[PDB]
This record gives structure tokens, sequence and C-alpha cells, in this order.
């Protein structure tokens, strides 16, 4: 009774078969890069409208990588966008070392993980391997995690 | 009332998710010539296309 | 894995290898072919004109030939026949002789309804009532045992049939899977070879001193580039000989075709249906033995076609002939030719009234004998 | 090793090694003697459509060294009872070696059946009760002989097709194949020197980078083009090895799985020698007499076990059809000596056209023939 | 990058042969026609109706886009959109690529067995006229292969292409095997100069053009009968060479994939004779025979059926496809002989008359013509 | 890098051979035509006008430049541009290339099937002559191979060229690989002569010059039988070698190549015999008869229809393609005899009589000369 790994693991992509869940009606003001966090900034007739993450706000999923959505090799302004919203998932970050597992992450400017110290959200599920001259972790998001401000 | 009123095409395969039309121009004139000459003016042609969604 | 809610998840990992693949379109769909174009005869019926003109007026062939061939693939496949008659299509049918129509259905479109054990009947044991569920926004129905009959592939061990829900498996088993795919590997590794045949390297001393993505560093390699592309038999290259080298090294090719050949008759050897058939290639070493591998290939397809076309026959023709008793043979699958048929239709017009004349195998049995081995030589019936 | 079915399922050699031989056994067909007619036999036959169920019967007890049949008859009585003489029958199955098992024994003097057991209980499962069958309703279909010794330790039952050596043979091929995959793949060889390079940190853009970089130079690398390197640091070098006899040591092994199992290059490699135009017959005519072979120790039981319970003619024989593919020009020329043998010289002695009629359409020709005088 | 079929196509040869060889050949091999009261005014009609090279174009483009349409217009007082009443009218047949027909109307009612099945067809051919709406009677329509039913669906009942992704990237490969091929007989041998100082040149001067100048003249003068000559304290010249093997069994064996792949063999598509052998490329073309049979049945027959029934008034018919062997007049010959000797050797002893006799002789198409008579 | 394919043409043999080989062979072959009351005249009036090079020479330009027009000139009292009247009239033939036919005039009634095809051809000949009009039924038009539609109106509505960038570049390596080959052989060998301080001796001097030749004419004394003299302090002469193998293989394989991509075979395209076997090259032949019939049914036939209706006032005729096969005299006495025993062994006995065994004993094509009568 166990749960299978999924190889790939590239920034934007979903790194196992657990229990996820993918919000597929969006749309995106700006333009957002693949395995960055994202926040939403309005509803229009059932739908969400996301932008990249900026000081101040609470994130909500994070963009998620398609080969046939997103040709350019980015999400751009005014196109449908995948969002994961509860799940595995290969973060950019801007950290040097792995932080302790299953510790709180923190969220800097444009979506990219800097803290490991935060009070609660999401949580470091294990994973720390190197992009490109920097890393790409493993980040475990949950649905009702961080809930906006009042 | 919108599918009645415009018309309706089928000139594209539901695996697409693009597509461009193309249109033309030309330039010219013309002039009263002799029996020995060498020089006549010249006509040319242009393009343009528009794309969707 | 992430996948499309359009693209439903059934199979689509065999789906797709078979439309993209070439080979295992190939080793699908060369036996039911050849098998339901092979023909058939039929014995105990008044005349086989009009039997074939109703035939070829139903003109179901490419439907028993897909329906075949999703058999060989999914392990599992339905035929539903619908018949003019005065009754809901879940009710039983009553005898009688006829048709107007038949389709076919893959694997995943069928299950089991209403299952049997009565200890009277033989019948217990096999399901009652096929609920069918084509989709396409109609709703599912129920279909009586009599009216369908369910197409199945290879025999499994009992343990997995049950488990299977009494269908069999695909031909593309694991062994053949990973043999197919494997060549394409040694394919790709051949080419990389070919091409790694030769090197050339070029030393210069204090040449690390420069800056990557630098203007002296692109003049460099644009030169190199150049000098590279002008070179060869009749051309020279200079150099200093106190600071540069240029040096040339290289690695022969051998064995590599007959590495892949092997691999070919690895291939050929789990498939079962041999090389001339297969890599259609002659062997061309021999006059004379291809034509026995040909009935080699023709024994093993007709040992195959005597496990599985017959049912079809058993199946439908009873809806279609309203004679009591016939036979169903198969006509020798060999091809005939001029030659071979002119002399043996000489040699049948002369044993069938050579002898003859002299006892009471007389003339109106006689010229039913001599038509009956189908002739070139046609006849008015009569006396 | 591991269970036999697995295998059976997994490798398309087993399937091959333990399907071929029953298959064309059952298809080959039979004629029977002594009695009035056959069109009708034929009829009974082909509406009775057990081949199915012959044909998988005797591929399970190939494999697992055992099989049952089950024959119910329309007879007014339980089953459990013997069957009265008769000619009937309604329905056939099979079940494996796994759902049999002996009740009562009887070893009583008079009788000669002393020894062998008299009931079996049935246990197919499916959610109904397990049940009791006269021996009279059952034949047992055995695999090949085994020592005594062991026949009376598996319970009065044979053996399974796939001994280890046969296992064991079959299963190095493939490591042997994934060793010669590994021999094409390591033929050629670069290596890189560089000084210094010893002193990088682990897992830093800069070792990335260098990485990568030098990934994607070995990408653009070929005849025609050159590489640059540095004189005093850095170096590099190309090993090669040689690759042969691989194939034909992969023959041999195929060889031996050939010789091992029993059946031959043309049924089991399916590749024509190609160097001789007329010796795959006789390679095929030695497979049909071992496959006759074969048919007339097993097979056989089935046809006296079943077709007394189907005809009412008293006494009969079974005849096998002699195996061998015909062919239409072939049998042109038989049919035409056959016809010339029967009467060239039978006009001057007492045998008559009544029987000489029977002698021509005895030896089945394609020339059909009313009956009559 | 090049998957492109439309200009594949007519950018490969080997696309070309491997596309058209096989219809074309399917429909000049020919056939004949049972239950006709005559055949001269029968190809009288065909060769005057001569519609021949457009069957050919229809095959070519079901075998090459995966679906293809061609319609037929008859001798009818009624609109192109109502459907066709029985008769056997013929004026002309048009066909149109996968790219021209989409469909308008549904059929699914209960009592028919055509619920699910095209009722109307939108035809669209551009040409700066109106599309139009075709009957179901009038268009019929080619398809290419089989494929799974979900691809059936999302094709809107369509076929693929016979240029599948193995076949294309096969292709593609010799290409490059046979430049790198090219590159390797051109990088044979190599000769080096090297000049101690050499590096002293400043870079695009007279020193340096006048340098290489010398070189390239000394190397167009060298050769078996001609030396040359250097200084031993500063500079040499020095040859490598390597050695070429094998590239002919190389590229053999890509050709073999390529034909394997394709299901159409040697003497076909590389166009050698094996020569090794006398009497066995007969043996090669009759399988090659019995496979375009084989697909023959499948796909050339429902043009016959569809086409055929609109020409001749008579019932009921059969058809027969010519058995494809190549006639020797010679061989001919002596066949007739056979034929003309089994026909009349012993039917003179039963009731076997003329009046078949005569039928029997001419049904088997001979070089002997008869008269009509008795 | 894309050149005139003309040029090529006429420069280039094997380009010749490849575009010029069939089409005369294919006019060659002959024809026979059913339901003629007689042959003699029709073969008399057929050499009389004599319009085979005519013939050539347009299925030729059809062949290379995908497109040739042929203008047919009637007895008839009107203008060209008129259609033409019934009848069996003709006075010439002449033959245009792709370059001077366009169309003029538009159709598109829905009434006729001849929407969409061009009904007036303007000619414009050129050399000094006004171009002019001609009527669709007095020109016939030939084009090259198929191609597809998008392509097809694109070319206004004409086939393409049968050299194709494939066909062309395979040919053009080919000469660079004979080039390379010649190189490779002429740099066998190189003598090496090195001497301590030959670079203090200046350029283009008396010294150099002296110095050149001495050593020009120490070379060509050289050999087996001569020796040559060296001095041990300073200079040092040695020779350099490197071996040759492989080349005709390398070339066997482009050669391999090209034929692949032509489509006509070796015994043809390179025409040299095999030499191992005796009788497989006549297989071959009887594959290119095959290939060659199967292109002709396409092309050559429409120029049949053209023409021989406007000859011949019988209503109703027919044409057969003469079996192409080479006919051996031996041979051809023993099928004559075989024909003669068939046509009278078994008819003294049926109502098969002489004035119709004559026909049929005249009909397939004998040597025996036989008056018409009875």
């Amino acid at each position: 009774y166990e749960n299978l790994f999924l190889r790939p693991a590239c920034p934007g992509n979903i790194s196992d078969t657990s229990t996820y869940n993918i919000d597929g009606a969006c749309v995106a003001q700006g333009d957002i890069g693949f395995g960055s966090a994202v926040q939403v900034v309005g509803i229009v007739d059932g739908v969400k409208v996301v932008a990249a993450l900026p000081d101040g706000g609470t994130p909500y999923g994070i963009a998620f990588r398609s080969q046939y959505e997103h040709l350019s090799g980015k999400i751009l302004d005014g196109e449908v966008c995948n969002v994961v919203s509860h799940g595995r998932v290969w973060t950019l970050t801007s950290l040097g070392e792995a932080p302790s597992l299953f510790s709180k992450l923190q969220f800097g400017s444009g979506g990219v993980v800097t803290g490991g110290s935060g009070s609660a959200g999401w949580t470091f599920a294990g994973g720390f391997v190197k992009h490109e001259d920097g890393y790409i972790i493993e980040v475990q998001v949950k649905q009702n995690a961080f809930i906006a401000p009042p | 009332s919108a599918l009645r009123v415009f018309p309706v095409t089928t000139e594209l395969s539901p695996t697409d998710k693009t597509f461009e039309y193309m249109t033309f121009d030309k330039v010219g004139t013309a002039q009263i010539i002799a029996d020995y000459t060498d020089d006549l003016p010249l006509v040319d042609a242009l393009g343009t296309s528009e794309f969707g969604k | 894995s992430p996948k499309p809610f359009f693209m439903s998840d059934a199979s689509y990992h065999v789906g797709s290898f078979y439309n993209d693949n070439a080979t295992a379109k190939r080793i699908v769909d060369v036996i039911p072919e050849e098998m339901v174009t092979a023909g058939f005869k039929i014995s105990g019926v008044k005349d086989e004109k009009e039997f074939k003109s109703l035939w070829d007026s139903y003109k179901i062939d490419p439907s028993l030939v897909d329906a075949l061939c999703w058999a060989r693939l999914y392990g599992g496949a339905a035929i539903v026949a619908i018949i003019n008659d005065n009754r809901m299509l879940t009710s039983p049918v009553k005898p009688g002789a006829k048709l107007e129509g038949v389709r076919v259905y893959d694997r995943f479109a069928i299950t089991i309804e209403k299952r049997v054990t009565n200890a009277r009947s033989p019948r217990y044991g096999e399901p009652e009532i096929y609920k069918v569920s084509p989709g396409d926004n109609i709703q599912p129905y129920l279909i009586h045992h009599t009216r369908i009959f369910i197409a199945d592939g290879e025999r499994v061990t009992p343990q997995m049939r049950k488990q299977n829900q009494g269908w069999g498996a695909s031909v593309l088993n694991k062994s053949l899977i990973d043999a197919i795919c494997d060549y394409d590997y040694c394919e790709s590794l051949a080419t990389q070879i070919l091409r790694r045949k030769q090197q050339a390297v070029w030393k210069v001393k204090g040449l690390a001193e420069m800056c990557d993505d630098d203007d002296a560093q692109y003049a460099a390699r644009l030169r190199l580039a150049q000098v590279d592309d002008n070179s060869g038999v009749g051309r020279a290259i200079g150099i200093d000989a106190e600071t540069e080298e240029y040096d040339v090294l290289n690695s022969d090719i051998s064995g590599v075709p007959e590495f892949l050949s092997s691999k070919m008759d690895r291939i050929v050897s789990l498939s079962g249906i041999h090389e001339i058939i297969i890599k259609n290639k002659n062997v061309g070493g021999v006059s004379a033995s291809q034509n026995t591998a040909l009935e080699t290939f023709y024994k093993l397809v007709d040992r195959k076609r005597e496990e599985d076309y017959r049912p079809l026959l058993e199946f439908l023709l009873p809806f279609i002939v309203d004679e009591q008793e016939w036979s169903i043979e198969f006509e020798p699958l060999s091809v005939p030719s001029k030659k071979e048929e002119s002399e043996i239709t000489k040699n049948n017009v002369e044993s069938v009234t050579k002898a003859i004349t002299e006892q009471i195998i007389d003339l109106e049995e006689a010229r039913d004998t001599l038509r009956s081995i189908a002739p070139e030589f046609k006849l008015k019936d009569g006396n």
C-alpha cells in the first residue's frame, strides 16, 4: 500500500503522486515563472486572477509546468494558468543550505523560498537539489494553511 | 441568437491553438514612350498578417 | 502522473505505443487481416452465388477486421448484432434468419450485469446479461447473452483469468515490449559511434588565460571553426612548433551490422512470425526455400485461425442461412497460378472422366463433382 | 525458482514451449472407422464445439502436471451415482490440478480396480460448495512420467514440463543479452584531465558550471569538429575496445535452449536455415513424427473416454490423419493415381462396383459421390 | 522541425516513392465483372469516362493524409443536396483532400442502424466559390489506416498518415549518416607544417598573406612525382592519416531498417536485384503481390461498390480481381493450349454441349476471339 | 545555391539518361488498335504523318519542365478560336514547352462538369509572331508527376520537374567524391628533403632558381635502378607513404544512393551486367517492363485518345498496348507452332468454322501471310 515517485525533477513540476489538487480555472496578470508562488487579487465570474507574490501578500499556490498551455517558457499575461494548491512540488529558492526537515518556510519577493523559520504555513518536505547555479527545494502545500488577514 | 445571427465557420481542427490570415497590396505606374526606349517604370507588391486565439 | 482530464487514463500508454511505433503495428495487424481475407467456402447450401451476393451486400468484413485486431490488442472485444425483430433488444431471440446491422466495441465498454448459477442447465457460471456503455452521450444499455459474442485473445492460467474478469491479455508482453524498445537504443548508439569515429585536438600554451564570453575568445573560436572547415586532403594547415600542436585520433567500427542483425533475430524469434514476413528481406542465398518458409507460415496461421475465426462463423451464419445442416470449410491457403491451375484443371478433367465411363458413376452427378472442385469452366445448371 | 505461473505469463519463450504442441495436436484431426457415416458425426462434433476446452485442458496438464475434466450427462439420477449405458452429453468443463482430490479408495480383492480412487472431491471455489463425483464421470489428464517414489509423493500426479534446468537455461539468456547491450554501450570512452580540478567545493555553482560546459562541448564534438585545450593544464584522451564473437555466443546459447527444450530451430527460433533448398521438409517431418508420438500417448485416452459417450455404434476404431501438409497440385497427382489404381485392372476380377465405390470414396477425395448401388 | 508532410513529400524522393508506389499499381492491376451481358461496351464506357488518374490521386491522398473525399455527379433533375433515386447515370467525378470536407447534420434515431452515422457533408473547396452541402449518397470517403477508437474519435473519424514518427526519423538519420560518410572521406589525410616563430606574424598583413599564398602554392604542386624541401633547424612537414572501412555495411544496415519499418522490400525500394540467386526474386515479387492483394481487398473494393451500381443497369453482378502475375507471351501460349485441350478432351462423351463450351472457352480471356452465335 | 535545371540537363550526362531513357523506349514500344476494319492503311497513314519525333520531345519536355503543349491543326473552314466540329481530319502537329502557354478565359457553369477547367488557351510562341488564342479542343496539355494540391494551384495547376533537390545534390556529391578519390591517389607518397641553413637562401633569386632546378632534375631521374647522394652531416632525405583501400566500395555505395533515388535499376542506369548470374537479369528486365508499363498507362494513352478519334472515321475502337517483351525467333516459331496446332486441333467437330478461324489465326500476330477472303 504505497505511493509511487515521479522521476523528472524540474522546477515547476510535481514530485510525488500523493494527494494533490490543481486549480485550473485561473488567469494571470503580469508574467509568472514556473515554480513561483502566486496570490489571488480578485475573482470574476468564478475565475481567480493571480499575480506574482508581492511583499505583504499571502501565497495561495505554486505555478505548475505544462507543455501545451505555455509554449513560450513561462506564463504570459492574459493566459489560462495551472496552480497547485495541495501537494508536493519543486520550488525555486535563494537559500544556500537545506533547512531542518519539517520546518516552516518563508517566501521572499517574487515567490522564492528564503526562510526556514516561519510561524505557520507550508513545510519543507526533504528534497534539496541544484539548478543552474541556484537550488531547487521540495515544498508541501496544504489548502487552508495560510489565511488572509482581515 | 449569436450562432444564428453571425455566420459559423469550421476551418480549424480541435488541436489548433492559433491561426493567421494574410493580406496583400501593390504599386505601379505607366508612362508614354517611343520606339527606342531604355527606361520603363517598375511595379512591386507587399504583404501583411494578423493573428488570433 | 498528471494528465489532461479530457484524455481519460485508460491504457493510453500501450495505445500510444501502438499508434506510434511501426513494428508493433505490423506484429498486431499481420495475422487478422490475412486470416479474414483468406476466405472460406460453405457446403450443404443449394447454391453459393446468392450466398456471395448477400455476403457482399452486407459487407461487414472491415468490422470483422478491426474487431479481431482489437481483440488481439486489448485481449477482449465485443461484436453486437441487431436483428429485424418486433421485440425489445433485452429479450432473447426467437428462431429465424435475419440481419440488419452489426457493430464493434473494444474491451473497455463491456461489463457483466446478471449471472446464472442454476443447477439443471450446464450454462451456469457464464454471464447472462451484458451491460454495454458506449458513452458518446447515449445512455448505456443491456443485451441478452445470445445477441452478442465476446472475442478473446490468448489463454492464461485460471488464477489471473478469474481476476481479469474472464478476459485474456495483450499480445505485447513485457519481454516483447522491452526487446522492441532496445532496438531503437542500439540504433542511436550506432549512430553516435559512427559520428565519434575521428577527433581532432588543438593545444595552445597559455590558451586558458582568456576570459570567457569575451571578444578575444570569440575571435579565436571563429578562427578555429573557419580553419576546420577549409582543411582536407588537398589543403594543409600551418602551426607554430614552439607553442601549439594539432593532433588527430581515431577509432574503428566493426561488428555493428552483425550486432543489429542478432537483435532483429531476437525480435523475430520471440515474435514467432519469421524474417521474410517481419523484416521483409528475402534470404537471397537460395532459390526454393522461401516457399517452404511460406508454407510454414500458412500452417501456423491456419492453426491460429482454427481457434478464433470459426466462432464468428458459427455465431453469425445461423442468423443468415435458412437451411438446416451445413459445413464451413477453409480454402487451402496457398496462392495458385496460371500454370499450376491450368495443369491441375487438366488433371482433374481427365481424372473425373477417364475411367468412369465403365460403371454407374453417371453424368448428372459427374458434372456436379467436376464443378464442385471450383473450376474456371462455367456451366449452366440442368440435367 | 519462482511460481511457474508467473514465468509462463511473463516470458514468451515459455509460452511457445508449453503451447505450440497441444494446439497443433488437437487441430490435426482424426477419422473414425466402423461407423455408418461421418457427416452427422461432424455435425455433432462442431455443434458440441468443445475444442477450446480441450486445448487449454491439455495445455494445463502439460504445464501443471495434472488436469481434470467433468462431463455431465443427460441422466435422471443424482450425480455421485454411476452412469448407466447410453450415448448422451450436454456439457464438459476443465479444472486445473489445484481443485481436485480423492475421497474414497477401493482396494477390493475381486475387482481389478483395486488401489485407485473411487470418488473424487472437487473444490472449484466460486462461492459454491465443493462436491463429489464418481470416477466414471471423471477423466484425469497427466503430464509426463516420473519415478514412482515421487509419483506417490505427489499424490499420484505428474510434474511440470518446466524443469529447473530448462528454467535457468532460459533465464541466463536475457542476462547474456543485457551483457551484450552493455558491451555495445562501453565501446568508446573519453577522458578529460584537468590539474587543480580537485580543489572545487562539492555541489557548488563552479562545479555545476564546469560539468555543464563539459557536457555542452561533448555534445558538439565529431569528425568535422575540432576541440581546443590548454597544453600545460589539461589533456584529452580516448580509449576503445573491440567487440567480437557475441553473436556466435548468443547463437550457441539459443542452440542449447533448443537442444534442451526438444523442439528444433524451424519451430522455436522461426528462422529458415537458408543454405539448403529441401531440408526443411525433413526437419518438419521429424517435428510431425515427434508430435504424433506424443499424441498417441495422451490425446487418444480422451478419444476413448469421450467418443463411447456419444456414439451408439458398437465397434469402431479411431485412426489418426497422416500429419503432412497437403497441397493442391500434389494431391491432384495423388487423386489421379488413386483413380487409375482402383480401376485399371479390376475389370477382369470379381471386385464389383458396389464395393469399388466404397473403396474410392473411403480414401477421402475431392470427388464427391452420392450414396447408391 | 522536419515534420510537415506536405513539404516532405515533394522535397524527398524516398517519401514520394514509399507513399505512391502502391496505389497506382493497385489500380493499373485490373479486374473484371461477372453477371454482365458483355464487356466490350463496358470497357467502351469506362475508357470514355477516363477517371483512373483521379482514382490514383484519390488513393494517393488517402494513403498520405489519412483521408480523402470523392464526389460523383449524376444525371438527375433535382437539387444536388437531395438524395439519389435508383438509376444508372454518370457525368463526372472529382477529388478533394482531407482539408475541404466537414460535417453538418446527424442521425441518431432508434429504428435505423444508421444512427450515429454522418448524414450531410459540408464541402468547402475554396477557389472563391460558395461552399455547399451534399447528401450522404453522393460522396464517398476513403480513409487511411485503423487507429485506436479513442484517437478515431479525437480525429473526428479520420485516420492517420502512413508517415509515422519512426518512419520520419529513420528516414532522416540516413541523410546524417551519408553526410558523415562524405566528411569522413574528406578528412582521410591531413598535412601539418610546423615553423618555430610562426606565431610572430601580425594578423592580416602582407607578411601573413604572402605566407599563406606560398603555402597554398607549394601544396598545389606536390604529389607522387614531386618533392618538397624544408629547413631542418626551424621547420618540419608531417602527414597524418586515418583509414575507412565498414561504412558500406553501415549504410546497408540503415537502408535495411528503412525497408523493415516500411514493409516494402528491397527489389522494390532499393531497386537492386539480389544477383546471387537465379529464381528467388520471382518469389519475392509474389510475396509483394500477396501483400498488395491483402491491402487491396481492404480499400480498393469500396470504390467499386460505390461507383459500379451507378453505371450498370444489370441487376446482380460480382467482382473478381485479376490475379497479379506478369504474363509471358510464351507461357500464356502454352496455358491457352492446355485450356483448349481440357475444354474439349472428353466433353464429347456427355451432355456438355457447344452452347456452354463456347462460353467456357471465351470466359477465360483467350487470344482467340469468337463471334457470338450458336 | 539553386541552379536552373535546363543547364544541368544539357550539361550532365547522367541527368540526360535519367530524363530521356523512359519516354523514347516507351513510345517506340508500339501499340495495336482494336475495332478497325484493317491495319495496313492505318500504319500507312500513321507513318505518313510521321509525328513520333515531336511526340518524343513533347513527352521529354513534359517530363523535364513539368509541362508541355501540343498544337494540332485541322482541315476546317473556321478561325482557330472556334471549337472543332465532328469529323476525322488532321494536317499537322507541333510542340511547345512549359513557358509559352497560359490560361485566358474562365468557365464556372454548374450545369456542365467543365467548371474549374480552362476554356481558352493563350499561346505566346514569340519569335516575332503575335501571341494568339486557341479553343480547348485543339490543344492537349502534358503534365509531369503528381504534387500536393496546395502546391498544384500555386503552380497554376501544373506539375514539377522530375529532378528534385535530393536527386540533384545526390548527383552533385558523386563528382565531388570522384575528385576527392583522385586527390587521394595523387597524395599516396611524399618525399621530404631537409638541409641545414636552407632558410638563409633568399627569395626569388638566382641561387634559389638553381637549387630548385637541381631538385627537379634529381627528382626526374630517381627510381628503382637509380640512387641519389646525400651529405650526412647537414641534409636528410625521407619518404612518407599512405595506403588506399575501400574507395571503390564507397563509390559503389554512392552509386547505390543514386539508383535508389532514381528508381530505375542498375543494369539500366549504370548499364553493367552483374556477371555472377546468367538468368537473373531477365527478371530484372521484366521488373523494368512492369514499372515502365505502369508509368505508360498513366500518361502515354491520353495522347492516344486525344489524337486517334481525329483520324479514324470508325465509331468505336480500343487501344491495346503491345506486350513489351523482347521476341526471340526460336521461341516465336515455337509459339506459332503451338498456336496453329491449338487453333485447329479440336475445331473439326463443332461450329467453329473457317471464316472465323482465319480471323483468329491472323489476329494473333503471325508470320503467316494470308489473303483476305471467305
